[PDB]
């Protein structure tokens, strides 16, 4: 069901990925958006963006997650493009909530690195 | 929930530093305080800011004088204690330098004593033309301006290059502050002060790896196979001048995000070089990392050839250890990052259950990572102390502890074996082969006749002395 | 042209320090006391690096705490960190009795009033724990003078002052006080046996035998100093003090002589045969007890062993020695007894004005038939540089932080003194006394023998010696 699928994706990211745990709020936001937009493209057969260095690295992170999601979760090969997009939008929101909005990590907004 | 241990009844602030992960909790409500002041008198494991700058990062370099501006103890104490080999005869481990600060320098100043020491060091070793100068507690307190001295020395001796770090041991709360001060000064002052030849279409820096027992040299066999030039390693088996070239790289690959994330963040901000975080410990982690690097460069097939060969070579041994280590309980009491690099990798690849973890100096960032990857029923401790370690052992009864040698020698009395989680037993521990090395040491530590022998009281008529049967992969 | 010369290091800086700083030595003094946790007032590295050093030498944990000086205390003073640290120790370690409060470079520079903090803590402790007595000893150990040798001596003296001030003079004990200095558990075991065989009651300060602790069936931790408050308090009541080390405890023997009229006898540190003989003669003199036949026999066994080595393998071989001053001077005498030639003696701190007056220098000047250079305020670069300049050595005797000098120069090396982390079990092997002389001589020969084999230097000769 759509909440079970989203829970599957969120549990995967939390136990596996590092890009949502970068040093500052602005970097977490950039990575959540950049990586998950590429994941959506890869899970729906769209041409990945591989132009700039930053795009190429979001592709690299996203490829690991897209390949793992297809391997772990049969549903991810059954649902349609719009359903994948909806799930990934919900996953962005959840990751911003737990890694930014409700994180008590007191360094996240320090202007200097 | 957060845990008030019995040994902390009179220091109850410690409860906000100890999380026991329980079912259905929102972990955002239970993140340990971290990177806060130490409680005096606790037997905290923490060290000082100077340690983080000189011992951990700067002192790794193979071709650099490590000039410690202070009394001789800070120098003595950071010599014969690390295991970071080089390919030039281990210059970094053979020598340490002090300005030998005396009472007269406290009274009148230490700047001329530093300047004299610096010229002596260059005169005694005329092949060495690079130096890092560090402050220590009393040279900070008297206000010696080591940057100004270094400036004069470089003016007077134009064939040397000197970098300085202000890192007295009372700065910050732990070694972490030393990491930060060094990272930011290096990128501010020394990056893009020279350039090197580019010899590949694919270039990277490897940031946050300090060549413990040859880890960096092992990973370099991967980069050489893949045809990737490493512009600089920060700082394993590195050189001062390679670090001046870091702006040239196309990609920054980070392992130690704690000590070295700062310079990766600044390289991205200033030069546009993307930051890729990996795990260079863990078998299946190493495969993910290689695949990401190769996806970034567009050399995916070369990555898959390397991975296939490494799995053919090492996976059968890894799986032999997994069969025998499955279900064993492990504690990790180290600096911080190895908690989040190891908890799930030993679980996935070796079947090992990490039941307790303590970080000396980790930030809340490090706790986010470890709690995300770690198990329910595990204890997560910020700035743990010795009495807490005993109480935790009684709570979780580990089969093995990955920690430093002194704590290993303490828990031996309780018949608990250790592996050196810092300097390793028989490393390297990074990469595919390295995780097999880690598994071998864990196996030999726990399945050890001496542990069984120690438990037997020969006076007990009722007891015999057993024999155990061991194995090898 | 026969010359024993004292000279200082000619560089202002240090490369490869021989000793640690004063606070490290103060910590070492304190860990030999039962129910003692030293509190090191300063930054955290000043504690943790020394706990590591002890683990390197002994392969054991020892408990030492920090006051965790941080930035606020560096601006406003650190007294509150001392006071908190004392109470946190007392509250969490119910059996704790002794806390040497050891200063560091930071807390000496900023001038924290340690004695004022002790008055605060004494009041607090008396109110919170009415039936407990905790002895707080102020130990002033700025690291910008002296070394861990001086810091050891300062801590012993302060602890003794503190505890004896509290208990004063009582009934005569009939015992000796003995300050062996900074020695291994194996040296302590040997001295206990000597006193037992001579029927002499003695306290050895500090008694570190149990630093070599068992791994027991009941999982008990026994890695403690054995010297108690009571043992230290009873020093006021002794028949006499035997001080074996001029730089490592003699000043406590003098303090007990000034304060309590316990006569102090300083003897040469008992490295080699003559120094051991003279120690036993002084024990006999002060106690009226005869030297036993068992010690004549141990002496004779040692001599018999050394005689198999001296003219065959040792004569005319050139030796460099580094370590604590009492050890360096005593080992130079031992070397001479077995026909070795100690041509270079390195002593690692700023106490040259005292070393110039040491009577053992004169004993060397009046005996050696070869030049001796004694370098004071030395570092270990002073050894490596002299070898690089052409000094020909057959042997180095020193601690493990000199190992790379010997390895790279391809010179055999016997590990002596502190720390000896790069060989196994040396803390258990006596170096003083007759047995110790024999053990040292056989280490030297066995190191030479292995070297002959690895270098193929007449390796066939090890058959019918
Ligand atoms: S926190 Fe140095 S060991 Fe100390 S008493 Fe000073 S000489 Fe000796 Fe860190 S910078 Fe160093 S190690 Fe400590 S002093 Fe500070
Ligand atoms: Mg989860
Ligand atoms: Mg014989
Ligand atoms: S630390």
């Amino acid at each position: 069901m759509s909440q079970s699928h989203l829970d599957d994706l969120f549990a995967y990211v939390e136990e596996r990925c590092l890009w949502q745990f970068f040093s500052r709020t602005w970097d977490r936001e950039e990575n959540i958006e950049g990586v998950l937009n590429q994941v959506g493209r890869l899970l729906t057969g769209q041409e990945p963006l591989r132009g700039t260095p930053q795009e190429r690295l979001f592709y690299a992170d996203a490829l690991a997650m897209a390949n793992d999601v297809r391997e772990r979760f049969p549903w991810a090969s059954q649902v349609n493009k719009e359903e994948i997009e909806f799930l990934l939008d919900g996953l962005k929101s959840r990751l911003v909530d737990v890694t930014i909005t409700r994180s008590t990590n007191r360094e996240l907004n320090h202007h200097l690195y | 929930p957060m845990v008030l241990l019995e040994c902390d009844k009179d220091i109850p602030e410690r409860q906000k530093h100890i999380y026991l992960k329980a079912p259905n909790e929102d972990t955002r409500e239970f993140l340990p305080i971290a990177n806060a002041a130490t409680i005096p008198g606790t037997l905290s494991e923490r060290g000082c800011a100077f340690c983080g700058a000189k011992l951990v990062i700067g002192g790794v370099l193979k071709d650099t004088i490590q000039m410690i501006h202070g009394p001789l103890g800070c120098a003595y104490d950071t010599w014969h204690t690390k295991r970071y080999p080089t390919d030039n005869g281990h210059f970094n481990m053979k020598y340490v330098w002090s300005t030998d600060m005396k009472e007269s320098h406290v009274v009148f100043g230490g700047e001329k004593r530093l300047e004299k020491s610096m010229h002596e060091a260059f005169d005694e070793m005329p092949d060495i033309k690079r130096m890092i100068v560090y402050t220590t507690c009393p040279t900070a307190l008297i206000g010696d301006d080591i940057k100004a001295v270094a400036k004069k020395v470089m003016k007077d001796r134009p064939d040397v290059d000197v970098f300085t770090v202000e890192c007295p041991g009372f700065s910050g709360v732990s070694q972490s502050k030393g990491h930060h001060v060094l990272n930011i000064g290096w990128i501010n002052e020394k990056v893009e002060t020279m350039e090197k030849e580019i010899t590949s279409e694919y270039t990277m820096n490897f940031i946050g790896d300090f060549n413990i027992q040859g880890d960096t040299q092992l990973l370099q066999t991967y980069w050489d196979r893949l045809g990737i030039q490493v512009v600089a390693h920060f700082t394993g088996n590195g050189t001062y001048d390679d670090l001046r070239c870091m702006h040239q790289a196309q990609l920054n690959v980070v392992n130690c995000a704690r000590s070295s994330g700062y310079i990766a963040n600044e390289l991205k901000k200033r030069y546009g070089i993307p930051r890729l975080d990996i795990d260079s410990w863990g078998f299946n982690y190493m495969a993910e990392g290689i695949r990401k690097i190769c996806a970034f460069f567009g050399i995916e097939e070369k990555g898959e050839e390397l991975i296939a060969e490494e799995y053919a070579k090492w996976k059968p041994k890894l799986d032999w250890y997994k069969e025998r280590l499955q279900g064993k309980k492990m504690a990790i009491w180290t600096g911080g990052p190895r908690l989040w690099h190891w908890t799930k990798s030993v679980e996935d690849d070796l079947g090992v259950q990490v039941v307790a973890m303590s970080s000396k100096f980790g930030h809340e960032e490090d706790f986010e990572k470890v709690i995300a990857r770690g198990k329910e029923g595990t204890y997560y401790i910020d700035d743990g102390n010795e009495l807490e370690f005993f109480e935790i052992i009684d709570l979780v009864k580990p089969d093995v502890i990955f920690t430093g040698p002194r704590v290993g020698e303490l828990v031996k009395k309780l018949h608990i074996p250790y592996v050196n989680g810092h300097g390793y037993h028989n490393g390297p521990y990074m990469g595919f082969e390295g995780f097999v090395n880690l598994a071998r040491d864990m196996y030999n530590a726990v399945h050890n006749p001496l542990r069984h022998l120690a438990a037997v009281d020969i006076r007990d008529k009722s007891q015999t002395t057993p024999v155990i049967v061991r194995g090898a992969a | 042209p026969a010359e024993v010369k004292l000279s200082p290091r000619d560089r202002e800086g240090i490369i490869n320090p021989m000793y640690d700083c004063q606070p490290a030595g103060a910590q070492y003094a304190g860990i030999g006391i039962k129910d003692c946790i030293p509190l090191v007032h300063g930054g955290q590295g000043c504690t943790m690096f020394v706990r590591l050093l002890f683990a390197q030498h002994f392969k054991e944990n020892f408990d030492v705490a920090s006051t965790s000086l941080h930035e606020e205390s560096a601006v406003f003073g650190g007294a509150k960190r001392v006071e908190e640290g004392v109470l946190v120790l007392a509250r969490r370690y119910p059996n704790l009795r002794v806390i040497p409060i050891i200063t560091t470079c930071s807390t000496e520079v900023i001038g924290d009033d340690i004695e004022g903090s002790i008055r605060v803590c004494n009041r607090a402790l008396e109110a919170e724990f009415p039936d407990r007595k905790i002895y707080l000893a102020p130990v002033h150990t700025p690291s910008f003078k002296g070394s861990h040798v001086t810091g050891y001596a300062e801590c012993v003296k302060s602890v003794f002052k503190t505890i004896t001030d509290a208990h004063g003079k009582g009934q005569p004990s009939g015992k000796l006080n003995v300050f062996p200095g900074w020695v291994n558990p194996g040296d302590v075991v040997l001295l206990k046996r000597y006193f037992k065989e001579m029927d002499v009651e003695a306290n050895i300060y500090m008694d570190t035998e149990d630093f070599d602790s068992p791994m027991l069936p009941n999982k008990s931790i026994e890695t403690h100093g054995r010297t108690t408050v009571e043992d230290i308090a009873d020093s006021a009541n002794a028949l006499a003090t035997l001080s074996l080390a001029r730089y490592e405890g003699n000043t406590t023997g003098e303090l007990l002589q000034k304060t309590f009229a316990v006569p102090n006898a300083l003897v040469n540190t008992p490295y080699g045969i003559k120094n051991t003989d003279d120690m036993l003669r002084k024990i006999a003199e002060v106690t009226g007890k005869e030297i036993p036949e068992s010690l004549v026999r141990e002496r004779g066994i040692a001599l018999d062993a050394l005689a198999d080595l001296a003219h065959m393998f040792f004569a005319n071989k050139k030796v460099a020695i580094f370590g604590h001053p009492d050890l360096v001077l005593g080992l130079a005498q031992f070397c001479m007894e077995v026909e070795l030639e100690p041509v270079l003696l390195l002593i690692g701190d700023d106490q040259g004005n005292k070393y110039k007056k040491d009577p053992r220098i004169e004993e060397l000047k009046n005996t050696a038939h070869f030049d001796i250079e004694i370098v004071h305020n030395a570092d270990l670069w002073e050894l490596e540089k002299r070898i690089n300049a052409g000094l020909q050595l057959d042997l180095i005797m020193g601690h493990s932080k000199g190992r790379y000098v010997a390895i790279e120069a391809n010179i055999p090396m016997v590990r002596v003194g502190f720390p000896t982390f790069d060989r196994a079990g040396l803390y258990r092997k006596p170096s003083i006394g007759y047995q110790g002389a024999m053990e040292l001589g056989e280490m030297i020969a066995n190191a030479m023998f292995a070297h002959m084999e690895y270098t193929r230097n007449k390796e066939w000769i090890l058959n019918t010696w």
